[PDB]
């Protein structure tokens, strides 16, 4: 039986659009360039796969003849993206697929569905997270992951599961992001850790969270992470991603427990100022932060390109300090706090600083120090830059 | 630029 | 004396942004990367120059001390766009320029002002044109200008002035755009013509020029075009553009005088259809148009990629016709008409086709022709694709 | 592709 079915334009176009993002560009095996359509029992299944990441979504469908077909993914995406808002009639006829919408008519050559690899079966679903919380946490941590495939061991997000607690981490050796959150476990309690490619996980957080809840699949019991695969399911969309076989550093030990100095200031203000003074820095060379008497003196630049400085009111408690940072790394941290005010926790100009959201307890603390580190769900440790 | 780990 | 001046942020930032468009991102001649700030008599002049296009703008200024200084244009632009909305104090002191605004304090290095080339003097004004009309016309014609500098005669927009009527024209051998428009000369009976670099003129039009009217300065009477540059004066701005020594082709002989067939159709509908059908033409070199019985049948594709076709209603007068065009050239022309309905004037499937805005007279088209070629303000003559 | 001129 050849596939004959009618679908809604927006449904088919959205599904194809999403499944098409995971498609490989000019893959080794030609069939990998195709999208798989399988219609049955008043539904259509649209799938893509590249041996590293898989995307599968199911949409409503008026089935006239259940069947399966494989068509060029990018071409299907371009076509579906330009169809008029009318029903989409899909009908496989021999070696070609007939796609009809409005007065437009397309006839494409099918692909070798037999040569197409079987999709990976997702492990057992371990737990479920609110979609917005998951998206925020991942977005907050991923900024700290490495972005260089020549250093793959840095390009991951560590996912720790301990009962109802989940800890996400990421680093590139110069900055560390950690987010603690709670989820609803769907299996007996687990105590496992894996390393997921950050780009794929963030992609799933942005484009994969179609619903309000997000189920994650890593296994069950002792076989959590054994399959080397992570499943991510939502309302209709389910994807898979290969795990990274690399060790994540020990980060709990680098998180300071006390701070000699502390500086609270507004995120928007600080961000704008950093981006302004950084205009004269030598390609994100460094920004100099001079804290003293509740005033933050920002400066940067050389005498050959130019130098800039700007003063900002700041709630600074502790010993005066002069510490420098990479502008991009700094604004990356500030942009992940998602709070009105940021609180820095400095030690020495040559040791990490703790950017974290401001808490009510910080307005209170004021003295000579030392000050104890506050408990916070998200933390962004940033290594400073050596000054001349 | 210093590093957190190696 | 060293320049000391206060300025309004928006005035200064806008002037700098407009003057800094021309500067190269990688300058060959050093000084040609700098912006010239010349202050005096409650005014500030901001200049750029690259031996081809000169841009000069004068803004109001609170001059505390007159002077001139050369600074980096790209850096000054990025700084001025990032400044707070507060008065901008500019004080040149020795080898540096202090730019203060709000809490931001910038200090840039100066450049060799003595080694900065003088700007070309704008020729004598030849007339005036409504700014928006001039810009629209430049864009309407620019679509057809060639971009291969090995064929310089095709890389420019021809500007003819004949009394109160200006004609713009461009062509890349495969297409010919011609746009007539009414302007206001200062010396009637002027019959002149120049060739302007298309990319320069088109970009200047796209950016725009504040003011209801723009004054062109090509010369005076017989001296028009002999100065070697096109001057343009708007409210507060004056610019020069080096002309092209090449000779524009003879194009008036190419415009058909009559048509054996006619087709009037909606621009939006046709544009969508062509964009759709052209997806399966990965060659991107041909879309097939079949006119017959008030039905336009579009088709394209290849059995290795896909075959697409689509029917549209059309007001077609004359005998059936089958003619193919390059989809890019076709949509480029349809995109320049700026009208709701387009009218085609075909002869043979191997001879040019006239694309122009539809007129009321075209609704009266009846009979088997021939049909006299109507006079139109914009014409886009497209050469067809040979079919086997 | 034909040419209007050349
Ligand atoms: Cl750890
Ligand atoms: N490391
Ligand atoms: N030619």
């Amino acid at each position: 039986t050849d596939l004959k079915v009618r679908l809604v334009r927006d449904d088919f176009a959205d599904a194809v659009a999403w499944v098409a993002r995971s498609l490989p560009s000019r893959p080794t095996v030609p069939v990998l360039a195709g999208v798989l359509l399988t219609g049955s029992d008043d539904g259509l299944t649209i799938s893509s796969f590249d041996y590293e990441v898989s995307a599968e979504v199911q949409i409503p469908a008026e089935i006239a003849a259940p069947g399966t077909v494989l068509v060029s993914g990018r071409l299907l995406s371009e076509i579906t993206r330009a169809l008029p808002n009318k029903p989409v009639d899909l009908s496989v006829e021999g070696t070609r697929v007939s796609l009809t919408c409005g007065s437009a008519r397309f006839s494409l050559p099918t692909m070798a569905v037999e040569d197409y690899p079987a999709l990976p079966e997702l492990p057992a679903e371990t737990g479920s997270v609110p979609a917005d919380l998951f998206a925020e946490a991942i977005g907050q941590v991923a900024v700290a992951a490495g972005r260089d495939d020549t250093l793959p061991m840095l390009t991951g997000i560590r996912v720790e599961i301990s009962g109802d607690r989940m800890v996400l981490a990421a680093t590139d050796r110069f900055r560390l992001a950690v987010r603690e959150l709670t989820w609803t476990t769907k299996t007996p309690d687990v105590e496992a850790a894996v390393l997921v490619p950050a780009k794929t996980l963030a992609e799933a957080a942005k484009t994969g969270l179609d619903g309000s809840e997000v189920q994650l699949a890593l296994g069950a019991g002792p076989s959590v992470g054994q399959d080397g695969l992570l499943g991510i399911r939502s309302e209709g969309k389910r994807s898979t991603t290969r795990l990274l076989d690399a060790e994540f550093p020990k980060f709990r030990q680098l998180l300071p427990t006390e701070h000699t100095a502390m500086a609270t200031i507004g995120v928007g203000e600080l961000t704008e100022a950093i981006k302004r003074v950084a205009l004269v820095a030598d390609r994100g060379a460094q920004v100099r932060m001079e804290f003293a008497d509740d005033v933050l003196h920002l400066s940067a630049g050389a005498d050959d390109v130019g130098r800039a400085e700007e003063d900002l009111p700041v709630s600074f408690s502790g010993e005066p300090l002069t510490i420098a940072f990479n502008p991009g790394y700094l604004t990356d941290g500030l942009g992940a706090l998602h709070s009105e005010r940021v609180t820095f926790g400095f030690t020495t100009p040559s040791k990490p600083a703790v950017l974290r959201p401001a808490t009510e307890a910080d307005a209170a603390l004021n003295g000579n120090g030392p000050f104890p580190a506050a408990e916070t769900d998200y933390v962004y440790l940033l290594m400073p830059v050596r000054l001349p | 630029q210093e590093s957190l780990f190696a």
